[PDB]
């Protein structure tokens, strides 16, 4: 799954 | 007893270590480990003396722990409680007592690392306008201070891999909030936009917009991470519930981008999906609407 991370 | 100066007395090395799979190297893609030099001595600090370390452009630990030792050839000499400044203050600190194990003939040399985000922005908030200018990509000088003595050293920072002309996107956690900030940009019309509506919502129901925390803005440019460098009025309207935010606009000049943040809950601030509206016409007639979604993970 293309997710994108949190910071 | 009174407040001391000058017990963090430099800056040994500041490193970093990929906490997620981060496409590059940023100031708030955690964790940099900022290791600091520091000393005590008995005969000129006792137990119970106070002293504070000073941390501009920091945003947050990166870590659960609430304070730090200073231990030194085994022996802890003081402890440090941790404070980020995340949305309210530019800077970080570290409140820090001394032991009662310096006792007089002590003479105590160490380091201690600390686990940092640094803020290069993300929002339209005062906090985050200052900080996104405190670095650039590439070598950089970050200094923190104990109140007097200013110890610095140069890093290497990676600008973000995001193509900047493109939508673009931020969500930060808060922690002491259990909030995440988000943010979104629309793409870039170089010569200035003639309308657009854009902003974003909760899509399965786990996920609320804090009405309260929100900003809509033209930012002059952006920096290396894409973050708005500045925040003027100009010609939207707005809804906002917990739902989400969205904004039509109009006559955007040339050379700004509008951008629209809130803080938002989620049921698992680790795992959430929110729905984008993206639409724009740039000003010689150019036009696309193209709304999506994105997954967004901690874990």
């Amino acid at each position: 799954t293309t997710t994108t991370t949190t910071t | 007893g009174k407040t001391i100066t000058g017990v963090f007395n430099s800056f040994n090395s500041l490193t970093w270590s990929n906490a997620a799979t981060y496409n590059y190297k940023g100031p708030g893609t955690p964790t940099w480990n900022a290791v600091l030099g520091w000393s005590l001595d008995g005969t000129s600090a006792s137990p119970g003396d106070t002293f504070t370390l000073n941390m501009p452009c920091v945003f947050k630990f990166t870590t659960s722990q609430t304070s730090v030792d200073l231990t030194a050839h085994g022996v802890k000499y003081a402890t440090c409680q941790f404070q980020a400044g995340e949305e309210f203050m530019t800077f970080s600190t570290l409140t820090c007592t001394v032991s009662n194990t310096l006792t007089p003939s002590i003479k105590a040399l160490g380091t201690v690392t600390l686990p940092l985000a640094f803020n290069v922005g993300g929002t339209g908030s005062s906090v985050d306008l200052e900080d996104s200018k405190c670095f650039t990509a590439g070598t950089n000088t970050v200094t923190f201070n104990d109140g007097g003595k200013k110890i610095s050293i140069n890093v290497d920072f990676e600008r973000s891999n995001v193509d900047p002309k493109g939508y673009l996107t931020d969500s930060r956690v808060i922690p002491s909030l259990n909030k995440v900030s988000t943010l979104f940009v629309a793409p870039q019309c170089a010569n200035g936009y003639t309308s657009g509506t854009m902003g974003f919502a909760n899509t399965y129901g786990d996920v609320q917009i804090d009405c309260s925390n929100i900003h809509v803005g033209i930012t002059k440019g952006l920096n290396d991470w894409n973050y708005p460098v500045s925040s003027e009025s100009f010609s939207y309207t707005k809804t906002c519930s917990s739902n989400g935010i969205f904004i039509t606009y109009k006559n955007v000049p040339a050379g700004y981008r509008p951008f629209v943040d809130a803080y938002i809950s989620a049921t698992d601030v680790n795992s959430y999906t929110l729905s984008y509206a993206n639409e724009y016409t740039c000003a010689g007639g150019y036009w696309q609407r193209a709304p999506f979604t994105l997954r967004w993970t901690g874990y």
